């Protein structure tokens, strides 16, 4: 996987 | 709010990430007698000579050593892979005791820890796009057993005091990940998933047969990290591994006889  | 506790651990993940019960979840038990030698598999090509490490981060679940992946500096190719996969980060999973900690198992044997070198397929341009594709990622998994120290790990061990709690990071330049490899690149391979949420089914797993040895003192320092943030109650970062998942309709192939 997730944003990150 | 997923994690590794009684209340938010692997058996709860399916409620927010239903793919947890999917057809190609990781890790798995590697049954060495059932794995088929595949003479068509190529030697792994690990090209880490120009690797640029940047930073180390405690993300509340593990610590990640991050790399510059803006160019083909540290790449994986060959083995079962088509094309070029760029190293983005490595991290470990480990136990509270030396008898547990690995995610993959070998004939139901659990190792003390497991190193994941995470790479993404350059044909998809960025990591976020790659995780949406069935051939998006290649993760090189390496088992850790407790015995002799691994000299190439000590620079990692020595920085952990500076990132004890969730959200802390430290500069971590000029680290050479070649110092974490075993002698042999003999491997097993199968199609699987991320082993943490979001559990996306985007990984070609490459698990080395030969473990590395680390010392009791090195792994003790992993177990002093915290899952919690600074000025929250201390919860030691241990047992951050997902158990083996059903193999379902998959074949594990061996590079070696
Ligand atoms: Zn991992």
């Amino acid at each position: 996987x997730s944003l990150p | 709010h997923w994690g590794y506790g009684k209340h938010n651990g692997p058996e709860h993940w399916h409620k927010d990430f239903p793919i947890a019960k999917g057809e190609r979840q990781s890790p798995v038990d590697i049954d060495t007698h059932t794995a088929k030698y595949d003479p068509s598999l190529k030697p792994l090509s690990v090209s880490y000579d120009q690797a640029t490490s940047l930073r180390i981060l405690n993300n509340g679940h593990a610590f990640n050593v991050e790399f510059d992946d803006s160019q083909d500096k540290a790449v994986l190719k060959g083995g079962p892979l088509d094309g070029t996969y760029r190293l983005i980060q490595f991290h470990f999973h480990w136990g509270s005791l030396d008898g547990q900690g690995s995610e993959h198992t070998v004939d139901k044997k659990k190792y003390a820890a497991e190193l994941h070198l995470v790479h993404w397929n350059t044909k998809y341009g960025d990591f976020g796009k790659a995780v949406q594709q069935p051939d998006g990622l290649a993760v090189l998994g390496i088992f850790l057993k407790v015995g002799s120290a691994k000299p190439g790990l000590q620079k990692v061990v020595d920085v952990l005091d500076s990132i004890k709690t969730k959200g802390k990071s430290a500069d971590f330049t000029n680290f050479d990940p070649r110092g974490l490899l075993p002698e042999s690149l003999d491997y097993w391979t199968y199609p699987g998933s991320l082993t943490t949420p979001p559990l996306l089914e985007c990984v070609t797993w490459i698990v080395l047969k030969e473990p590395i040895s680390v010392s009791s003192e090195q792994v003790l320092k992993f177990r002093k990290l915290n899952f919690n943030g600074e000025g929250e109650p201390e919860e030691l970062m241990v047992d951050n591994w997902r158990p083996a998942q059903p193999l379902k309709n998959r074949q594990i192939k061996a590079s070696f006889k």
